[PDB]
């Protein structure tokens, strides 16, 4: 009960799906085979949430992967824990989108939306109570991003009622992959924040950077990364399937962490993590993992956390410990940070603890609060956008595909506006 | 004088392909917790080697039955010690000193002129090439990702295989130049991780092992891969390991629990078969039939290819033995508790009789009880729980007991009442019912654990082992008169001489303490080794001899007339825990700490 | 079959019954289609549903033709006073028969045997020892 | 089974949304087929159980025998897309007095007699999707005079394309159901 | 719609690898194709060792020539089993050429 | 067939064509030991050939 279903699309999505899939497996401890060998009862209690029944005892994921060209798709199979999926679920087509996010959303995505679109129906008929969707894409990606994001707006006008989750990675402007990064982005913002109720922002800056100060792993490979996307992911619903002494569904901390409809972004941190090197040398503490999960280097974004107003916070605390222990660590931080802590709401902090922690680990807390140090990054996408639109760079593909700079220019318009009126709460006093 | 030894019983499966039946066989090696014993099969005799620290990480044994190899993982400062060891001289030879921790095996050459180690996850994985007649550094170059394993080409020792995590390897070793070569496998569409290897004889072909379950084909004339696997079907955690019939018939035994043969052509099982456990060892006797099969939970088992009944031989305690305990005025039979389950185990033959198990817990200092009602523990939640003896089902459940879980339980004669050991400084008595299990204990006020209880043959007063000493006697009817014989140390088990006012006990320091009702002490034994702490001692009904287990591998046992020892204990490894006396006190029985059960004949000049 | 279950070291009673489980052709054949390609050697034999063609080696086909079989066709071109001079075995080894399958150790055979049935009785138990050499 | 349960509004015995929308019922099928498919009339997903013999292929409310779906439930309701082609169902229903009887209606059978075990009786389906109403309420009286307890048995035959099966216990129009129990128009 | 719809369906097909794939033309597929793109031109396993698996269980005792069955007839010596044909099926189902 | 697949077809159905072929066989000599019952069908037949 309380399901939500998996949807990951995008190049920049497909991989994690091949890496967050593998993760549940090993918190479940779900074999190869699709076959329950585990240790614990409190194993299977709830696996129906991202577990299915099939014939013959075996179980398959309720995901369902999509792409605009079969070769990224041709991938995951190969790889390790491939052969959960079910063969029907992939729907892929012939020529791409490559990188143009107008053929992503405007003439290719229209006709092969449906197919992809259809399987949505049949799934999310078959759930026994729909929780919310879950989508991990980045808007980095042409084809991605055209076709990804029109996905929400068709799939949100069915159920307007549900709760819906966007894992998103912006591409941070310290590394570029593909010249047109800035373009997509700005337009896929303008329609994100119109059906999103939540939202997560990721960087690959600040994602290999903590590698590098805190892991200080010698060879980092995306493989290592997508460890690094899953284990935040992974605690998004990690008290959500199991008992807590404060149950903690998706739903509730949604109403905890977004003050107004509209102001919906916030940051996230995963612990603990550290060097091979000191693997033996620390000690576990909840006031070791108080201070790092409120650590800056422990966010997930470029934008530093000290930078701006934190709006409110959200602790997910994997493991045992005393109840009391959890709320004297909290209030604290605040009071010696009341000048980094608004002052509308006083305990902006949720604390929630999950009495299941991961496998290999006995305490773990997942950081997740609204801040608005996020007025940085829409200053930056939509400058390195704005200053190249003055050139009329690049510009003719859009128009010639059907869409015209109106269309660009709405999306500023929406884009700059957002980021003053977040802001704009920034200077307000009580 | 030692102690004699009548039989060893214990089995350890960590270490892969620990069993292998000795080229023309009547020899086999399994490792114990940090000692080689070899066996005989048509005799029962055996030997014994002893040179080593820790405990061992890899086993192999070198073709045409000459001198055996392995090695060890140590502390991360020191460095891990080679396992050279000859054959038919039973004579170490060489001793080398490199790696950090560990390496993950060791295998020769067709000549027995090469050797070849490769390091653990820490030091880079070193591979070294080393000189069978003598010790040196020939060359050796580092690796980016993890090897876990190595085996050399049945030919051609020139080239190896080594089935690296993330790709497949092909290294090459020339006399001529010190270097070492390295070619990488291409594998298009595959991130598998890999496990196990075994080159086709022909050294063309090989196959190899694989996390996912499935089996991958790969001849050494080129890196290109052929096949897929057993289609359709998988065995659910990978492939522990391979081995290849004169058939080329590929058996294959799934950690999962599985034992099946893949035939060298479009491979479906014609047979298959699960064993309990995850198998770890698979081995080829002379003539090639009936292998030997030993899985990861320390099970022996025997098999027989076509037609794959598992037949099971023996099988040891999973690890780490807690206690023994023995039937009132019975030796018959004796019981014990492991680390999550409970077991029923035969005296005159160590067949085993029964068995009682928990889930998830370990328990403490198993005791039976008169009338054979019962068997009956607390487990590491506090809950109490005792099981009939014919069937392993419970009697009643005590629960939540103790906060940090039971440490201490005992019998009283009329056992009208229990008599338990609390790590809370608590110590808490029970007047069982039958209709129902109630407790009326004083819940006294104590510093530290208490690791024994005990009860005297008139049941009114009992003494009290702790932690922090304070081995306070509780009068047990007025739960009143702490006064505790004054030691400032870290005690350990506790026992009542017979028909005598005089606790023999021991503490944290080297030394077996005597005290009395009064204060006295009869002599201080001074009972200590460098590092070893006396862990259990007894008495005898009659007060002629006692017999001690310390830290010590040793077994030392002692008069307790005088401070003059009688014999000794050799051939034991780990941390013995406890040592007791069957009431027929024809021999004395103790346990190793790392899951070793051995049976020890007393002198004959004791009874 | 008479020297043939002494070739390949097979009891003479199942090679014969062995032969007539085989030759039932006609029951897989009589079915429709299942076409079949029998050549064991030196020819093959071929069927589509019902029709038959088959062809001969030419190197069998060559020597057939290598005008050698004068003395092969007819029955008295040996000198005959050797019939009762040549024991059967003499010949049979030089057959192309009775070197089909290797010649294994035969004595290094008998060897494996005495042991592989040692393990199994005596292996029953692992626990006696009456040899401690603690030591060594 | 639905003993001892709260029973005022409804009891959705057989719905075509969830993980194994029959779980309670029971099935056994000679020459048809069993499968689920999206509906073009309908964007839903419905039970369909096709098969000839009518007589032979059906499923059964309660799992096994030997116990009783007992309903106080006193009215029935039940939801079919017509196949313009046989169909069949029967319930079962105890009387006040100790004994056990059965209602059939019939898809192909154009006259009904009155008679003590069983009461045969045709039905006419309309076009597209259609909703029935069961008195079973009047037909137990009027059968013999002997008022309803409960529900004994729920049976459906094949060659029918089912929605969902709940007894609506009182003449209730569409815009009283709920949304759930409401079917809205394609 | 139409075409380009199995275009998604031969991958997968083509998607299990079983150490095979579908090419959507395998065997018996008309009488041939063009070798390439024009008109074709003028000029264009692994077996085990059978005598391997051995005596898994059944003993090696040999009867020998040492028999005789006659005047032991008695009723409960088995009989031998006479031969019966498979029932024929024809080719309804299968592919046709 | 191949003259390979068949033998698959002999073995399967052991009423159709019962025999002693349908298990395994012991060896004259000592020496041998017997095959896999499939085997016999393969050892017999290709010395007939030669
Ligand atoms: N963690 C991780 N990120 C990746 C990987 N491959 C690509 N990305 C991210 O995806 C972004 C590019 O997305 P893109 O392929 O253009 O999306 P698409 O056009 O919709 O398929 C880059 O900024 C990368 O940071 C990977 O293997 N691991």
């Amino acid at each position: 009960m309380r399901e939500i279903v998996h949807i990951q699309g995008g190049q920049c999505g497909n991989q994690i799906g091949a890496k967050f899939w593998e993760v549940i497996s090993d918190e479940h401890g779900i074999d190869p085979t699709g076959t329950y060998h585990g240790d614990s009862d409190l194993q299977l209690e709830r696996i129906n949430v991202y577990y299915n029944e099939a014939t013959g005892g075996r179980y398959v994921p309720r995901a369902i992967l999509m792409d605009l060209e079969p070769g990224t798709m041709d991938s995951v199979r190969a790889g390790p824990f491939g052969q959960l999926f079910r063969p029907d679920n992939f729907v892929f087509g012939q020529t791409g989108a490559g990188n143009n996010w107008a053929k992503g959303h405007y003439t290719e995505g229209a006709e092969l939306i449906d197919s992809v679109l259809d399987v949505v129906r049949k799934e999310a008929e078959g759930c026994d109570c729909l929780q919310g969707f879950q989508i991990t894409h980045s808007l980095g990606g042409g084809t991605g991003s055209g076709m990804g994001t029109l996905l929400i707006s068709k799939v949100r006008e069915e159920y307007p009622d549900r709760i819906m989750e966007t894992f998103s990675v912006v591409p941070s402007p310290k590394v570029s992959d593909t010249v047109v990064e800035p373009y997509n982005a700005t337009l896929s913002v303008h329609q994100l924040v119109e059906n999103a109720d939540e939202c997560m922002v990721i960087d690959n800056e600040a994602l290999y950077d903590i590698c590098f100060r805190t892991l200080k792993l010698t060879t980092p490979t995306y493989g290592d990364l997508n460890h690094l996307v899953s284990a935040a992911m992974s605690g998004v619903t990690c008290c959500l399937r199991f008992p807590g002494q404060l149950n903690s569904d998706l739903r509730k901390l949604a109403v905890n962490l977004i003050p107004f409809p509209r102001l919906h972004f916030f940051m996230i941190g995963f612990a603990p993590l550290t060097s091979r090197g000191s693997q033996q040398y620390r000690a576990l503490t909840v006031p070791e993992l108080t201070q790092q999960m409120f650590d800056a280097k422990n966010m997930m974004c470029a934008a530093d956390p000290r930078h701006g107003r934190y709006l409110t916070a959200s602790a997910l605390f994997r493991g045992r410990m005393s109840t009391k222990e959890v709320d004297e660590q909290m209030l604290n931080v605040q009071n010696k940070n009341s000048s980094y802590f608004v002052e509308w709401i006083p305990n902006n902090i949720k604390s929630s603890i999950c009495d299941i922690p991961p496998k290999g680990l006995k305490m773990a807390v997942t950081f997740v609060g609204n801040s608005t140090a996020i007025q940085e990054m829409f200053k930056r996408v939509a400058e390195q956008f704005t200053a190249m639109f003055r050139r009329k760079a690049f510009l003719h593909w859009y128009t010639g595909e059907g869409m015209d700079e109106m269309e660009f220019t709405e999306a500023e318009s929406n884009m700059n506006d957002l980021v003053s009126e977040y802001q704009q709460y920034q200077d307000a006093t009580a | 004088k030692e102690l004699d030894i009548q039989a060893v019983i214990g089995f350890t499966g960590k270490v892969n392909e620990g069993l292998i039946l000795h080229p023309d066989n009547e020899h086999l090696i399994y490792p114990l917790g940090s000692t080689i014993v070899v066996r005989h099969i048509i005799s029962r005799s055996q030997t014994f080697l002893r040179g080593h620290d820790n405990q061992i990480s890899i086993i192999t044994v070198s073709k045409t039955g000459k001198y055996i190899a392995s090695g060890q993982k140590t502390y991360m400062g020191f460095q891990a010690d080679i396992i050279i060891w000859d054959f038919e001289t039973r004579s170490l030879m060489h001793r080398l000193k490199l790696h950090k921790v560990l390496i993950q095996s060791l295998s020769f050459c067709c000549n027995e002129q090469y050797l070849a180690s490769l390091g653990g996850q820490d030091d880079k994985n070193m591979m070294i090439v080393w000189d069978v007649e003598q010790g040196k550094a020939l060359y050796g170059a580092p690796n980016r990702d993890v090897v876990n394993q190595i085996k050399f080409f049945n030919n051609s020792d020139d080239k190896i295989i080594a089935v690296l995590n993330n790709g497949v390897q092909i290294l090459t070793i020339d006399k001529a130049n010190k270097k070492v070569k390295s070619l990488d496998v291409n594998f298009g569409n595959i991130k598998r991780q890999y496990t196990c290897v075994a080159i086709d004889p022909s050294d063309t072909y090989c196959y190899c092992g694989t996390k996912t379950g499935d089996v991958f084909e790969i001849n050494i004339e080129r890196a290109i891969f052929k096949r897929l696997g057993p289609v359709k079907k998988l065995f659910s955690l990978g492939i522990g390991t391979l081995g290849l019939l004169p058939n080329g018939d590929i058996i294959v035994g799934a950690g999962d629990g599985t034992v099946a043969k893949l035939s060298i052509q479009n491979m479906q099982v014609l047979s298959q078969s699960e064993v309990l456990g995850a198998v770890t060892s698979i081995s080829f006797t002379g003539d090639y039939t009936h292998f030997f099969c030993g899985t990861s939970q320390s099970n022996i088992y025997w098999i027989d290819t076509e037609k794959l009944n598992p037949e099971l031989r023996n099988t040891c305690h999973y690890e780490r033995i807690n206690d023994i305990a023995f039937p009132y005025n019975y030796s018959d039979v004796f019981a014990t508790c492991s680390t999550t389950d409970i077991r029923v185990w035969n005296a005159r033959n160590r067949q085993e009789l029964l068995r009682i198990q928990v889930p998830n817990l370990e328990c403490y200092c198993v005791t039976f009880m008169n009338d054979g009602k019962s068997i009956i523990s607390g487990w590491n939640d506090g809950k109490i729980r005792a099981f009939l003896p014919q069937s392993g089902k419970l009697l009643y459940v005590i629960s939540d007991a103790h906060i940090h879980g039971v440490t201490a339980l005992s019998t009283t004669s009329d056992c009208q009442r229990i008599v338990s050991g609390g790590s809370e400084g608590e110590v808490r008595v029970w007047v069982i019912n039958k209709q129902t299990q109630v407790m009326k204990a004083s819940m006294k006020e104590h510093r530290g654990r208490v690791w024994s209880i005990q009860v005297k043959k008139n049941n009114d007063q009992a003494v009290s082992a702790s932690a922090d000493g304070s081995c306070i006697i509780w009068d047990l009817k007025t739960f009143t008169r702490l006064m505790c014989l004054f030691e400032s140390t870290l005690f350990k088990q506790v026992l009542y001489h017979p028909e005598e006012s005089q606790l023999l006990t021991t503490g944290s320091d080297r030394k077996i303490t005597y005290w009395e009702i009064y204060d006295g002490q009869a002599i201080r034994m001074l009972d200590g080794s460098e590092e070893g702490e006396v862990n259990a001692l007894s008495i005898t009904k009659e007060g002629e001899h006692f017999v001690s287990g310390g830290e010590d591998k040793l077994v030392k046992l002692w008069g307790y007339d005088e401070g003059i020892k009688y014999y000794s204990g050799t051939g034991h490894s780990g941390a013995i825990t406890r040592l007791q006396i069957s009431p027929d006190q024809r021999t004395v029985v103790s346990v190793g700490a790392e899951g070793a059960i051995f049976i020890w004949k007393m002198p004959e000049e004791v009874v | 079959a008479g020297p043939i279950a002494a070739s390949c070291y097979l009891g003479k009673d199942v090679v014969s019954s062995a032969h007539n489980a085989f030759i039932q052709a006609v029951s897989d054949l009589t079915t429709l289609g299942h076409g079949l390609n029998i050549d064991f050697g030196f020819v093959k034999v071929y069927v589509q549903d019902r029709d038959l063609r088959y062809s001969y080696n030419q190197n069998f086909a060559n020597t057939l033709n290598n005008k050698n079989f004068e003395y092969r066709l007819r029955k008295s071109d040996t000198p005959t006073s050797e019939h009762w001079n040549t024991t059967y075995e003499s010949k049979w080894a030089k057959s192309s028969l009775n070197s089909l399958l290797k010649r294994p150790n035969s004595n290094q055979v008998r060897n494996y045997y005495e042991k592989t049935l040692a393990l199994k009785i005596m292996s029953l138990d692992l626990s006696t020892a009456e040899q401690t050499n603690y030591s060594r | 089974m639905f003993k001892n349960t709260f029973q005022s509004g409804f009891l959705s015995i057989l719905y075509s949304i969830g993980s194994k929308p029959l779980q309670i019922w029971d099935k056994s099928i000679r020459n048809g087929h069993i499968k689920r498919i999206t509906d073009q009339d309908i964007l839903s997903s419905v039970l369909e159980i096709m098969g000839t013999n009518v007589s032979t292929n059906y499923i059964t409310a309660p799992a096994d025998p030997k116990e009783t779906l007992g309903i106080k439930l006193p009215f029935l309701v039940m939801i079919i897309k017509n196949l313009k082609k046989y169909y069949t169902f029967e319930v079962q229903v105890l009387d006040d007095k100790n004994v056990r009887r059965r209602f059939r209606a019939s898809n192909y059978q154009s006259t009904t007699r009155v008679k003590p075990f069983i009461c045969t009786m045709p039905m006419r389906l309309d076009e597209g999707w259609n909703q029935i109403q069961f008195n079973l309420s009047d037909f137990t009286r009027r059968a013999y005079a002997t008022n309803y307890i409960e529900t004994l048995r729920v049976q459906i035959h094949a060659n029918c394309r089912i929605r969902r099966i709940y007894f609506s216990d009182r003449l209730y129009s569409e815009e009283e159901l709920p949304p759930e129990f409401k079917l809205f128009l394609p | 719609p139409q075409q380009g719809n199995t275009v998604g369906s031969i991958s997968k097909r083509e998607n299990v690898a079983s150490q095979l794939i579908v090419e959507d033309h395998l065997k018996n597929i008309l009488a041939k194709s063009t070798n390439s793109n024009y008109k074709p031109w003028k000029i264009p396993q692994h077996a085990p060792v059978f005598e391997d698996s051995q005596a898994a269980t059944v003993v090696n005792k040999f009867q020998g020539l040492r028999q005789g069955t006659g005047g032991k007839t008695s009723t409960q010596l088995p009989v031998k089993q006479p031969f019966q044909a498979p029932n024929p099926i024809c080719g309804a189902f299968k592919k046709r050429t | 067939m191949n003259l390979d697949s068949i033998f698959e077809w002999i073995l399967k159905q052991p009423i159709n064509y019962p025999g002693k072929h349908q298990d395994s066989q012991p060896r004259t000599n000592p020496a041998y030991k017997p095959l896999e019952a499939k085997a016999q069908f393969h050892i017999i037949f290709k010395a007939t050939g030669e």
